[PDB]
């Protein structure tokens, strides 16, 4: 995702 | 000695700003574009704040992510109430410095009832004589206050970790309030406060998602990341797949 890939 | 409490204060975010045209006459479309900006900024700040939490690195990186996305609104709403309480003593809504909400903005935003609810929780802070340390600690507990019924990728850890945050809240109360029906008197209210946050959140979850859907038709802008969360995770909460952990029923 966009969150999951900013997150990590 | 307050090792836990050093951290919580030590990791406390700054005063995030929206960047809102305060010179432009209010309008739904203008107002909610800054509140979406605000959400999206604060989200980032939540991300960095949350990763520093004691024992948060313990969760499986998907849970780490999930609890963030689920509990994200409630946190914004909690701190927000403290901000309006400590900045405007609860007369208005201190979202950010550049975005303080008066009555007419409250109504102009179309989230009036919802703000009615939040100005209450702001009032609660004072009424209940919430301490700074009492706030921080409640604030931390909230990231761990909303699970998917489906099951977390590693629940056991979450459960251990949550049970510990409660100890820590106990300890903040049990400190200077030496007495049986005092620590007891206090905790009730505090858990009773913490629970009351959830209904506010789910309401804003409904407004957001609604707005998000009808956004094509209002001139209101959702940040790339705002809109993914609101579509992907919010509907989970709203569909009841994700529920808040409540202290009382
Ligand atoms: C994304 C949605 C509609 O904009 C929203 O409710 N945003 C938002 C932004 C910031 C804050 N804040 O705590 O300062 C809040 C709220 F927590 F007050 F509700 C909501």
């Amino acid at each position: 995702s966009a969150f999951s890939r900013y997150y990590t | 000695q307050p090792i836990f409490l050093n951290v919580l204060e030590a990791i406390e975010p700054g005063v995030v700003c929206a960047g809102h045209d305060n010179n432009q006459p209010d309008s739904f479309a203008a107002l909610l574009s800054s509140l979406n900006e605000l959400g999206e900024r604060q989200l980032v700040h939540v991300v960095k704040w949350a990763k520093a939490l004691p024992g948060f690195r313990n969760l499986h990186v998907d849970d780490q992510m999930a609890v963030i996305q689920y509990s994200w609104m409630g946190l914004m709403v909690f701190a927000m109430g403290w901000r309006s309480f400590t900045n405007v003593n609860s007369a208005m809504l201190y979202f950010a410095p550049d975005l303080v909400f008066n009555e007419y903005r409250m109504h102009k935003s179309r989230m009036y009832s919802q703000c009615v609810r939040m100005r209450h929780l702001s009032q609660e802070f004072g009424w209940l004589q919430i301490t700074p340390q009492e706030f921080l600690c409640m604030k931390a507990l909230l990231l761990f206050s909303i699970i998917p019924v489906d099951g977390l990728k590693n629940q056991k850890f979450f459960d251990e970790l949550r049970m510990n945050y409660i100890k820590e809240l106990d300890r903040i109360i049990a400190c200077k309030r030496k007495n049986p029906t005092s620590c007891s008197r206090r905790f009730y209210q505090l858990t009773k406060l913490l629970d009351s946050v959830q209904p506010i959140a789910r309401e804003l979850h409904q407004f957001a998602f609604d707005l998000l859907i009808k956004s094509h038709m209002v001139s209101v802008d959702f940040p790339e990341m705002m809109a993914e969360i609101i579509s992907v995770q919010v509907p989970k909460i709203l569909s009841g797949k994700v529920k808040p952990i409540y202290f009382h029923t």
